């Protein structure tokens, strides 16, 4: 995150961390007590898939608090429609092995229906997008969990304002064009969190542009809405033996 | 009422029916209050809902 803040700890409490091997890999958002949303495009690279590891309650990467719980990624699943190496349908729905616990520190984000995040979420102006990415461009990744507010463009008003992937359906920006605030990379995955009524709810995932808080560029995330009848499918399935599964889309 | 404008005027969900008819409904972990409308967390965890800053206002 380029030009945030810190996340006051627990105040991000849906946000998930993925680790390989230990290292560092993407972020992600806990909708309910086994499953995250993530980037697909953060397992383009994967070759041990039994390797990956979520940790729920995370803020401060440098200590140990006891608030964290880690838990092994027992499905990755994808949208058959995602092409790796490329930009559109980049979601990622993970199975965890075991339920994480419900605490202050882990709470999920509500996954709104498609027709409220259609018709209400999408005109909301901010939201807030949070990770453990890149402070700057070519810079160092945080210790501390990041959150920034995002102010939400139409996608003719971004195409406009924005001087390549095109900005297509599955898709929005939001950020801002004079190079000071903006997601980046370490952020793919994490949630584009917005506020209605008293409640948060998942209307995006980091998930690409042109460098990070390039001047007229915005930052693109994931239209979840796109995606709340696949993944509500998928999680009424039964697991599937292999971590990887290519699901049809729609 | 029609869910497309000020949400039905719902707190969250909002199902359009045939005639001059709207139901509002909540998230799993809330029910619907009596006025129709509102939303308020039957668990101690509710999705969305940021507990150390609801402590701080409760
Ligand atoms: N402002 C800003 N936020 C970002 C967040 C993430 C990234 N990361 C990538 O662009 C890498 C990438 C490569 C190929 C396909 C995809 Cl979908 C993604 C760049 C970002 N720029």
């Amino acid at each position: 995150i380029v030009g945030g803040k810190v996340c006051p700890k627990g105040e991000c409490p849906w946000q998930v961390l993925l680790l390989v091997n230990g290292a560092q890999l993407c972020g992600g958002t806990l909708i309910n007590t086994i499953w995250v949303v993530s980037a697909a495009h953060c397992f383009d690279k994967i070759k041990n898939w039994r390797n990956l590891i979520a940790v729920l309650g995370e803020h401060d990467l440098s200590e140990h608090d006891g608030d964290e719980q880690s838990r092994r990624v027992a499905q990755v699943i994808i949208p058959s429609t995602y092409v790796p190496g490329t930009t559109n349908h980049d979601i990622a729905l993970l199975r965890l092995h075991q339920p994480v616990v419900l605490t202050d520190h882990v709470v999920p984000l509500c996954l709104p229906e498609r027709t409220f995040s259609e018709r209400t979420l999408a005109f909301v102006r901010f939201s807030l997008v949070s990770g453990w990415g890149q402070l700057l461009d070519r810079g160092a990744t945080a210790l501390e969990l990041m959150v920034l507010n995002v102010p939400r463009l139409m996608t003719q008003d971004c195409l406009q304002q924005s001087r390549s992937p095109n900005i297509t359906e599955y898709m929005f920006c939001a950020g801002y064009s004079d190079g000071s605030k903006d997601s980046c990379k370490g952020d793919s995955g994490g949630p584009h969190a917005t506020h209605y009524r008293g409640t948060w709810y998942l209307t995006g995932i980091v998930s690409w542009g042109q460098g990070c808080a390039t001047v007229g560029h915005f930052g693109v995330y994931t239209r979840v809405s796109q995606y709340i009848e696949w993944l509500q499918k998928l999680m009424r399935s039964e697991p599937r033996p292999g971590v990887l599964l290519r699901a049809p889309f729609p | 009422l029609i869910c497309v404008n000020e949400n039905g005027g719902c707190e969250q969900y909002c199902s359009d029916h045939t005639g001059t008819k709207r139901s509002c409904r909540c998230h799993e972990g809330y029910s619907l209050l009596a006025d129709g409308v509102s939303c308020t967390p039957t668990v101690e965890y509710p999705c969305g809902k940021i507990p150390i800053l609801e402590k701080r206002n409760a």
